[PDB]
RNA sequence: AUGGGUAUUAAUAGAGUUUUUAUCGGCAGUAUUUACGAGAUGUA
RNA sequence: ACAGGAUCAAAUCUUCCUUGAGCGACUCGGCAGGCAAAAAAAAAAAAAA
RNA sequence: UGGAUGCGUUAAAAAAAAAAAAAAAAAAA
């Protein structure tokens, strides 16, 4: 290697990272990150998202906890559980994964609703919402310390940026880790998730336990043990307005979106007008200068948060349509099949 | 004029590649050699010698010695603003910071415009 | 920059130039154009900036109001730019929006007021455009025809007033350009409605009139005997600008009657009002010109008047031309043929120090003044000589008509050159 | 320098004159031969310095769209309010995203924002404002070399605020591959953008070189103030850059190539003194390149094109000269000594008589604009005043031949009565045909005398025939103006035919002076040529006659009999200020149009020359014409005349 | 948009590898003879070059139709061309996203028991 | 010049252009960064 | 910055006053450079295409 | 065509020196 390569510290520096340095250092890094934010300056309403399963489980423990009843009940009262009881007193709830379900239900049916209503592009609704989607992988024979690190390296990733990262690492135990990521993103595509917007937003590990050997040795015999954990992960899929203030305005574009981008321009598979509507997204410095372009015309009022958002989702919905449209054709597909398709 | 107007001193002042008044001449080793080479190449064009030079692909310059004549003429007040202009600038220099460039007293790489090194 | 332009903070307006330079082609065109009026209003000459603005203005100009349009060549005028490329493309404009003719933006229509203001531009820019001053005087012409028309008295001066018709007069003065039937026709308006015209307006427009025009014609006579009438009249109110005007204007007239009279009975009034005006420190004025005309055909001026003015002169010396110096050392050597010792050393050194703007009748007849008015230090006296003989060379000039080094002795012992110490204190 | 900058700003007597906006031209600028340039080739290195550490593909900055008249408004919700805007402000508030055709389509089905003329639903936005056919053109700082000729075709087929940003690319592209694209595609390139950048354009009335016929409200002339003359097509530095490719491959230019090349040069109005006399040497008759191989056409541009170039380039030469003095160092000694002691013509003959030969050889097949344009610029001066020094007789010889031979055709060939405009302009050139043959006529009888000290007329007739009844018919045709003599309504159009149509009659008066004088010319021998010299230097003589005219007297009768009807309605002012002079000489000659005259000497007469001044005094004097304010103006202003 | 460059949308495309320095656009259209191309060869034919002009030994040809593509495939794939076999690909996608169907990852990687190979 | 239509030097709005070594082999893929203003009391 | 100011006004080449110390000094502001590759005892050594 | 070491050679002077890693009128980042 480099052998003067620059090899980072959370909690020390040259510099002085004492508490007080990093407090202030950190202030001006939160100022920073708050100031890179583009903000619309006219919308109509200020949606939130809200998830009516959890609320309605909320209530309903509320309720258990305030009457000692269930709700309905008049003669007889709630039973807690106790040792050896093969009744859930929750039954009547949801599971967590069917509360998953409903929320892609709940997703499916406002996107269906929003293409009807009036004003729907002047909209704010911030950083929570769109479907999601709990993993679970078990029986990895890694241990707490080494998945802490190969987790910490993706969360927060667009998923095929964690693909391409565990990928690039050539460790044997953490195709278990590949497994669940292609399995995943195999399983939302059939779905019908846009993979492009699927980011690892958090991770959770269970031990499951240790399987013990024998090791003898001069004056005494060891145990060694070899792990057996479960990975959990949680997929969401981005609403289009998150993903446009994400890509768009704060620059954080996925590395392999940008390589892609890249290997066309340099395999000349893409025109010439490629370079100018990739701009906004290509390589470092032509995202920091358009947010400063970005920055000086909306500080001008020449610059429209809406206007560039319903741009940005047009063209994004008519590329994949015509994916859609031209895979279909290659088919040999009748112009009533192809109609039909559409509905 | 009755009430004078004051040129800005900042072209004087801004010293980067993108400040002409400022990196006309700079540095001096290859001003020297742009005049140098400036010269050669007017006296193998515009004074031929019956022979090709070679300095330079060839172009179809004029050959009769009227054109010759004015083409010299033209080259000569050229020679003599360039020069006057480094002199005014230099003394203004001089006169200003007390700074003053002159000619190298040894032969080392750093004159040469060379990176000194082992070999 | 604006608000540092007004503030007179002229080294920081310069230095900010370059932070404006890479960001010219983002502003908006009236933010271009205010900033060419700030740089113009200070006098700072920045070249690079005024052709980016230029550039980046190429496709706007059209479209611009007039108000903005006139910010915008006065900004180049105050500089001394001379972007007749510009000049011409502005000119263009006015004339075809005038032709079609006939609150945070402003009308793109003109009036008389822009007009004038651009024309004015054009006199400080030495820019003589024939056809945009046709259109001008047409349309002065008529303005003047419609307010003699006007009869309620309460309509009068609508679309002018005396001192646009000051400056359009001054316009075509400084121009050169001979408009016989408009000058003409303004000195017929002065005429009819002179009780209305401000006397300081009646000065300037007899000295553009009277320099531009014979007076021996019946009609430029007659107005200029009225105009002189007046001016006599109103001389207590006059200051300094406009008492130098009404003398020059006196004498460069014809009257019928008591010609010598009438310039003598002026000048004794602008000798006792100019002891009035004597802490006058701030108004701008010929000094020379006013000195020269006191001092001429053999009369002698009033000793306290000569005083005052030879003080004030030190003022305008930042201002002078080369004519101008001509002229103060004239006036100097005529008088002394009283003489003010420190005003002549002052004039021998600036024109010592601008000795490169001096043809050389000028260098010949200003260093002859000098000489004559009482000779100056021999600090300047040498090295003038030497300049005028370098001169002399270069130019093969030699009129029919026709020393040493210095040594460290003629100094000034203000400074201390020579190695002599002497007793004393440098109160610092 | 300094001091001239000082002397100019001191100046009470210079100025920059035009009697039209569409006078002032660009200012000449000369341009230097090349040489290598090491500290230049140093500072391109420190440039490069971190490109590794840029983007791979769009290493310059994005392009700017040009910001709207006035800020818009607060809220900044231009979607909500929709109003259709510009597309370079749909670019802004879109973000300067990419609108192909498709997405356009979509989106102006949606919204009217996107319905705005300037957003074709058949081409885009574009990703900085490139609206309508440059929205299908990829930027050409991307395009390769082998691309840009045709890349700039398309883009000028499209004949509106961010085209200059495409254009300001194609032009820096074309400064930096002007290494690799082939010469002929340089030429072609450089007529391009010369096009572009010229589109609309208007000749000043006073210049002779046209690149293009006039002929391709009430009239058919539109002056745009954003294309007016003054605006030079190109920037001096891409000419500047390409010189030395032309003198590097000048032999592989063919004869149009060579021609739109020198009229791009004088169309810019920058000079290479190398270059211009290489392809003066270049083409000779029968210098292996025959002027023959011109077509007509070519062969006019080729010549209007060097004529007008290099006419400046002998006046800079002149200047700069005076000007060396004070470059030049002299000593203290040598000053000291002193007082000890005290105790026009351009073209080489080789290529004068070769266009002569051509225009002698092919008169019958130019067109007039073509051959007023050629002769008018061939014979210029002449060095009529002072008489290689000067071309010989016969090459003149044979240019009154050509002129006589064209004028027999062209009297039989038909007229097209189109536009006023287009009539003037071609009046306009008759009387610049007329002023040809005079000049042609006076300098061969001028050398015929001098030899004489030492030891056609039918073509004028038609010329001013024609030209006598075409300026009447076009002043009748033409609407009123106001007269110098709640705005007045003035037309710009109006004020330009104008000044052609008194264009026209100057350059005739100007003819019949000449013509007049040639006449006079033919003890004795020196005796004409002493008052020739004396009529065209102004000093004193004895009155001229009409009588010397012969044949053409009655045709110089009826044309100062048309010029008088003119100037009597019309007015003075829109006279070309060279030629008051002749004007008041014909006047002389044939004796409210004379008053006309007189009050524009007046107006004018701070930027008349001191001979023009000269010769107007003698000819009131001999007219006995006591205008009171010409009378002060002559004996009151510039001493050069009034001590002399 | 004439050039292939410019179209927003390609022609279908192969890509050659293979290719000796000697090889140029004219030699590709030749080995190419008999097969419909996008245009002329200097449009249809492309070969790739570094930052200093030489050549990378890789081409892309471009064909009127896939059918007209797959077909030169077929026929030209490894078939001399100066000495050298050049071996041709596709260089187009399906659409289909066939990358989202990656294959197992073994879990049973067991090293130090298997034969040596460099996958 | 009873004086400034007056004498001299506008490159003026444009002073603008890529050197040398070198038969052949090799690197150059990415990220961060400048409006922490209340454009605005918008051009009078 | 000779940038602003005063004066019966300065040797060419400012008689003074102001500029809290003209930002510590000199520069830059499309400046600045963490990692990879390729090299590499500290360092130094490749302009871009 | 070279590398390391001493069994080889040189110095034994400077300490307000050689040198360094945090320009600081910035008093609630």
């Amino acid at each position: 290697p480099n052998t003067k390569r620059r090899i980072r510290d959370p909690f020390w520096r040259r510099s002085g990272w004492w508490r007080w340095r990093q407090q202030e250092v950190k202030a001006m890094n939160r100022s920073r990150a708050f100031r890179r934010h583009l903000f619309p300056r006219f919308t109509t309403e200020t949606v939130s998202f809200v998830d009516a399963a959890e609320a309605e489980a909320k209530r309903f423990k509320e309720i258990v906890a305030e009457t000692g009843r269930y709700p309905g009940q008049t003669v007889n009262f709630f039973v807690p559980k106790v040792e050896g009881a093969k009744l859930d007193p929750f039954a009547a709830l949801p599971s967590r994964q069917k509360r998953l379900k409903l929320r892609r239900k709940a997703v499916r049916e406002a996107e269906e609703a929003e293409k009807a209503r009036e004003d729907a592009d002047f909209v704010w609704r911030g950083k929570g919402g769109g479907r999601v989607w709990e993993e679970r992988k078990a029986n990895i024979p890694l241990g707490k310390k080494k998945l802490l690190l190969y987790c910490t390296i993706i969360k927060g990733l667009q998923i095929t940026d964690a693909i391409d990262w565990l990928s690039s690492l050539c460790l044997h135990r953490v195709n278990y880790l590949l497994n669940l990521l292609n399995a995943s993103r195999k399983k939302i595509h059939e779905q019908g998730g846009d993979i492009s917007r699927v980011y690892v937003e958090s991770y959770m590990l269970n031990i499951q336990g240790q399987i013990k050997r024998p090791q003898f040795r001069l004056r005494m015999v060891n145990l060694i043990k070899t792990w057996k954990f479960a990975v959990v992960l949680r997929f969401r899929e981005y609403p289009m307005d998150e993903y446009f203030h994400k890509l768009f305005i704060l620059k954080h574009v996925p590395r392999s979106l940008t390589t892609d981008m890249r290997l066309a321009l340099a395999g000349q598979r893409v025109g010439l007008h490629a370079v100018r509507d990739w701009y906004p997204f290509l390589d470092s410095k032509t995202r920091f200068f358009h947010r400063k372009r970005l920055k000086w015309l909306d500080r001008t009022r020449q610059f429209d948060y809406c206007l560039a958002r319903r741009v940005f989702k047009s063209k994004y919905e008519e590329n994949c349509r015509r994916r859609k449209i031209q895979v279909l054709q290659a088919r040999g597909a009748s112009d009533a099949v192809i109609e039909e398709a559409n509905l | 004029l009755r009430h004078r107007v004051l040129p800005s001193s900042l072209p004087n002042r801004l010293f980067s590649v993108d400040n002409r008044e400022t990196t006309r001449f700079w540095p001096p080793p290859l001003q020297k050699e742009e005049d140098e080479r400036r010269g050669a190449f007017v006296e193998s064009c515009l004074q031929p010698s019956g022979k090709a030079s070679l300095l330079q692909p060839p172009q179809c310059l004029p050959r009769a010695p009227s054109h010759l004549a004015k083409l010299m003429e033209e080259e000569e007040r050229l020679r003599l603003y360039r020069h006057l202009k480094k002199e005014e600038r230099d003394a203004a220099t001089l006169n200003k910071f007390g700074i003053w460039a002159g000619e190298p007293i040894a032969d080392t790489p750093a004159a040469k415009m060379q990176p000194l090194v082992a070999r | 920059c604006v608000y540092l332009a007004k503030l007179n903070a002229t080294g920081d307006l310069q230095d900010l130039s370059r932070f404006l330079i890479p960001q010219v082609e983002a502003y908006f065109p009236f933010q271009l154009c205010l900033l060419a009026h700030a740089f113009g209003s200070v006098r700072l000459q920045d070249k690079v900036l005024f052709a980016a603005i230029d550039e980046a203005l190429r496709p706007h100009l059209s479209e611009l109001p007039a108000a903005m349009l006139v910010k915008l060549t006065q900004g180049y005028a105050g500089a001394l730019v001379h972007n007749y490329g510009l000049l011409a493309r502005v000119s263009l404009l006015l004339q075809q929006r005038v032709s079609r003719a006939a609150r945070h933006s402003g009308p793109l229509l003109p009036t008389l007021h822009h007009l004038l203001a651009f024309g004015r531009v054009c006199a400080d820019l030495k820019y003589q455009d024939f056809g945009y001053l046709e259109m001008l005087s047409i349309q002065m012409q008529a303005a003047f025809r419609a307010d003699l028309a006007v009869s309620s008295s309460r309509e009068t001066f609508q679309r002018f007033s005396p001192f646009s018709v000051q400056e359009l007069v001054e316009i075509f003065h400084r121009l050169k350009v001979n408009d016989v039937s408009l000058l003409l026709a303004a000195l017929r308006h002065v005429q009819a409605r002179m009780h209305d015209y401000p006397p300081s307006c009646v000065a300037s427009i007899g000295f553009c009139t009277a320099q531009m025009l014979p007076c021996d014609a019946s009609t430029v006579r007659q107005v200029h005997a009225q105009m002189l009438e007046v001016l006599q009249e109103a001389v207590p109110l006059l200051d300094l600008c406009s008492l130098g005007q009404l003398a020059a204007f006196a004498k460069k007239a014809k009257p019928r009657r008591n010609r010598s009279a009438l310039r003598s009975s002026v000048f004794e009034a602008v000798e006792a009002r100019v002891l009035e005006l004597q802490g006058d420190g701030r108004t701008v004025f010929d000094v020379g010109r006013l000195l020269e005309l006191l001092s001429l055909n053999g009369r002698r001026v009033s000793e306290e008047a000569f005083h005052i003015l030879c003080r004030q002169a030190h003022r305008h010396h930042d201002l002078f031309e080369p004519q101008d110096f001509c002229r103060l050392a004239r006036a100097l050597a005529r008088v002394k043929c009283l003489q003010a010792s420190s005003l002549v050393n002052a004039l021998a050194r600036r024109t010592l120090r601008q000795e490169d703007e001096f043809s050389p009748r000028d260098f010949l007849s200003l260093l002859r003044s000098l000489t004559l008015a009482g000779p100056p230090d021999r600090v300047y006296a040498v090295p003038l000589k030497e300049k005028l003989r370098r001169k002399q060379v270069l130019h093969n000039y030699f009129p029919a008509s026709q020393s040493e080094q210095l040594l460290e002795s003629d100094l000034p012992p203000s400074s201390r050159q020579t190695p002599t110490l002497r007793k004393g204190r440098l109160l610092l | 320098s300094v001091a001239s900058r000082i002397h100019f700003l001191n100046s009470r007597t210079r100025f920059q004159t035009a009697v039209h906006a569409s006078d002032v031209a660009p200012p000449f600028l000369l341009l230097p031969l090349a040489s290598p340039r090491p500290l230049l080739a140093y500072h391109h290195r420190f440039r490069t310095r971190n490109r590794k550490r840029g983007s791979r593909f769009h290493p310059h900055p994005l392009p700017l769209p040009p910001p709207p008249l006035s800020p818009p408004r607060s809220d900044a919700a231009h979607l909500f309010a929709g109003k259709p805007l510009a597309a370079s402000a749909v670019s802004t508030a879109a973000g300067q995203q990419t609108l192909p055709p498709p997405l356009l389509r979509h989106l102006q089905g949606l919204f009217p924002v996107f319905r705005g003329p300037e957003c074709d639903p058949s081409c885009g936005v574009g990703p900085a404002g490139e609206a309508a056919g440059l929205a299908l053109l990829p930027p050409p700082s991307l395009v390769e070399p082998r691309h840009l000729e045709d890349l700039a075709r398309r883009a000028l087929q499209t004949r509106c605020k961010s085209d200059r940003l495409f254009w300001r690319e194609l032009a820096a592209r074309v400064e930096k591959v002007r290494d690799l694209l082939p010469i002929e595609s340089l030429v072609r390139l450089l007529t391009i953008l010369t096009l572009n950048g010229a589109s609309g354009t208007v000749r000043p009335v006073k210049q002779i070189f046209q690149a293009f016929e006039t002929q391709d409200n009430r009239t058919g002339l539109r002056l745009a103030s954003e294309t007016l003359p003054c605006v030079r097509p190109l920037p001096p530095r891409l000419l500047l850059a390409s010189t030395r490719e032309f003198l590097e491959d000048l032999k592989k230019l063919s004869p149009p190539a060579t021609a739109a090349l020198a009229a791009t040069f004088a169309w810019s109005n920058c000079a290479s003194s190398a270059l211009l006399f290489a392809l003066m040497e270049r083409w000779a008759w029968r210098t292996q390149g025959h002027l023959g191989d011109f077509t007509p056409a070519d062969f006019a541009l080729f010549v209007s094109a060097l004529g007008h170039l290099l006419s400046q380039q002998e006046a800079t030469q002149v200047k700069y000269s005076r000007q060396a003095r004070h470059l030049r160092e002299i000593s203290g000694k040598q000053i000291m000594a002193a007082f000890r002691e005290q105790k026009a013509w351009y073209f080489t003959p080789a290529f004068f008589d070769g266009c002569c030969r051509f225009m002698e050889t092919r008169a019958e097949s130019f067109s007039l604009f073509s051959f007023a344009s050629a002769a008018r610029t061939l014979v210029e001066n002449l060095d009529t005043v002072a008489l290689v020094a000067c071309p010989t007789p016969d090459s003149v010889e044979a240019l009154a031949k050509a002129i006589s031979l064209f004028v027999a055709s062209w009297d039989g060939g038909d007229k097209t009565h189109g536009r006023l405009a287009t009539r003037a302009a071609n009046l306009l050139l008759v009387a610049r045909l007329l002023r040809a043959a005079s000049q042609c006529e006076l300098y061969i009888h001028l050398h015929r005398a001098l030899r004489l000290e030492a030891e056609t007329v039918g073509a004028c007739k038609t010329l001013l025939e024609h030209i006598s009844c075409e300026l009447g018919l076009l002043h009748s045709e033409l609407e009123a103006l106001p007269l110098l003599n709640g705005f007045v309504h003035i037309s710009p159009d109006t004020v330009y035919v104008r000044n052609e149509l008194l264009a026209a009659a100057g350059e005739s008066a100007a003819a019949v002076v000449r013509l007049h004088h040639a006449k006079s010319l033919l003890l004795s021998t020196g005796a004409r040529v002493d008052r020739v010299k004396r009529w065209m230097r102004g000093q004193q003589a004895e009155r001229m006659q009409l009588e010397m005219l012969g044949e053409l007297k009655s045709e110089a009768e009826h044309l100062a009999d048309a010029i008088d009807r003119v100037l009597r309605e019309r007015g003075a002012a829109g006279l070309p200020t060279e030629q008051l002079a002749d004007l008041m000489e014909v006047f002389a000659l044939c004796v409210s149009s004379l008053q006309a005259l007189s009050s524009e000497i007046v107006r004018r007469y701070a930027a008349l020359d001191v001979n023009q001044k000269r010769r107007i005094k003698w000819a009131t004097r001999q007219m006995d014409w006591k205008d009171p304010y010409l009378n002060h103006c002559l004996g009151h202003f510039t001493a050069a005349v009034t001590r002399q | 948009t004439e050039p292939i460059s410019h179209m927003q949308e390609k022609p279908a495309t192969l890509r050659l590898r293979g290719l000796p320095y000697r090889t140029t656009a004219e030699d590709i259209a030749n080995f190419f003879e008999g097969y419909s191309l996008a245009g002329p060869p200097d449009e249809a034919i492309q070969l790739h070059r570094r930052m200093d002009g030489r050549p990378t030994g890789w081409a892309s040809v471009y064909f009127e139709s896939e059918q007209e593509a797959r077909r030169a495939k077929q026929d030209k794939h490894r078939s001399y061309l100066h000495g050298r076999y050049i071996e041709i690909f596709i260089n187009f996608e399906t659409g289909e996203l066939e990358w989202i169907h990656q294959p197992q990852l073994s879990e049973n990687v067991n090293r130090k028991h298997h034969g040596k190979d460099n996958r």
